[PDB]
């Protein structure tokens, strides 16, 4: 039951959540080789989001049927802000791993889009262009978190985080005009990496029965709650 | 279903 | 430019610009089959559609755009705009979503085929509307916000110098409500947070359009998406 | 395209 508390101890919380940056099997490629590098990237990937979820303040708080509703409505989304954010300093590349850096012209050898990957290459231009802050980016995880699944206790944590991001922006000297400007400018994306995750959650449904690359038992649940 | 456990 | 309107000047502009609301070629002494919802809200859509391209042109700021431009936002938010639209006026209408005055639905024949929960979701969107106590106000707001930023990716960062107007403008309305600060921007972003489910639900209901294949603008609209 | 007339109009 931790909503008592002050926007640093919940900034210092997030950023002590978050779960590494892991590592691809990167070889020094076809449709299938990339899929399945995602793949597994991904797969591991799952593992620590579920254990950052949980470190997530309030959502421990949440019955079991809950905790599972919000992550396979989000855990697409999450992937994609992170994939976003360590793309930032990377202008015109997708970082999936630190091993793993492509392009728009690899990007091309998987049928789903590439307006995917150009869209998401268009949103960490955007973290770029208006300096996206690290304690700033946990925020926005955790929003997506609690909000894409909503259909209280989840309202009153995301009010608060609500006033976390915005004492981020308060320090300092944005003036209040900006400051919800800008908060405003940070919510609308999440607008976009909903879109980002449903038109990518209904490519991975096609390579599932398409028998593509071999998937993973915990990628395939998620997959049954998008269908 | 894999999610419950890696939860609990 | 043309963005030079004090925050009330813009809420009066919108207020003005809104399309009406149409009515459906309903029969209720005619049951309701899984087509005839699909045909019924066809129509619909089709002919709002023609009422939303007028209304975007009068959403300051959409005019300076290009043509190429004005199609792209219309054709990822249309069915966004329908949907904040249909959530709207679903407000006062518990349990219901009000498609039009005539065609009032429940989840009853809302299963009539292919997916309800669309339907769930709008109704717990309405719902949200109604604990929150959406003003008219607001709700203009939200709809201008949907046709600028759902294709600002899917030159022209005045679009982002329009949306800062228009956050400017939301705040301007919660202020003259006694609305505190700290309750005025976590209401602002309850509302912002909204438009990601219309997001969802507008990605859902499109691929299921395209799943279920008319109007000759809807087949236009269609072919934008994938 | 339709969308494209009824923009021009
Ligand atoms: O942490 C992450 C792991 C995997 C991914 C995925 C990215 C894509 C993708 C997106 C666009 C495109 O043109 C091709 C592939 C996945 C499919 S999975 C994202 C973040
Ligand atoms: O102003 C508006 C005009 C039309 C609509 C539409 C609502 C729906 C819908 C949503 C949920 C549901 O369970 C059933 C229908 C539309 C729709 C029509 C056919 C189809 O195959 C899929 C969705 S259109 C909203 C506002």
């Amino acid at each position: 039951l931790a909503l008592s508390l002050t926007a640093d101890q919940m900034v210092s919380a997030l950023l002590d959540a978050e779960p590494p940056i892991l590592y691809s099997e990167y070889d020094p490629f076809s449709e299938a080789s990339m899929m399945g590098l995602l793949t597994n990237l991904a797969d591991r990937e799952l593992v620590h989001m579920i254990n950052w979820a949980k470190r997530v303040p309030g959502f421990v708080d949440l019955t079991l049927h809950d905790q599972v509703h919000l992550l396979e409505c989000a855990w697409l989304e999450i992937l994609m802000i992170g994939l976003v954010w360590r793309s930032m300093e990377h202008p015109g590349k997708l970082l999936f791993a630190p091993n793993l850096l492509l392009d728009r012209n690899q990007g091309k050898c998987v049928e789903g889009m590439v307006e995917i990957f150009d869209m998401l290459l268009a949103t960490s231009s955007r973290f770029r262009m208006m300096n996206l802050q690290g304690e700033e980016f946990v925020c926005l995880k955790s929003i997506i978190l609690l909000n894409s699944g909503v259909y209280d206790h989840i309202h009153r944590v995301l009010d608060k985080i609500t006033d976390t991001l915005i004492h981020l922006m308060a320090k300092a000297g944005l003036t209040l005009q900006q400051q919800h400007q800008r908060l405003a400018q940070l919510l609308l994306i999440l607008s976009h990496i909903r879109h980002m995750s449903n038109k990518g959650m209904e490519h991975l449904y096609s390579m599932k029965c398409k028998n593509v690359v071999p998937l993973s038992d915990l990628l395939l649940e998620m997959l049954d709650a998008h269908r | 279903k894999i999610l419950h456990r890696l939860l609990q």
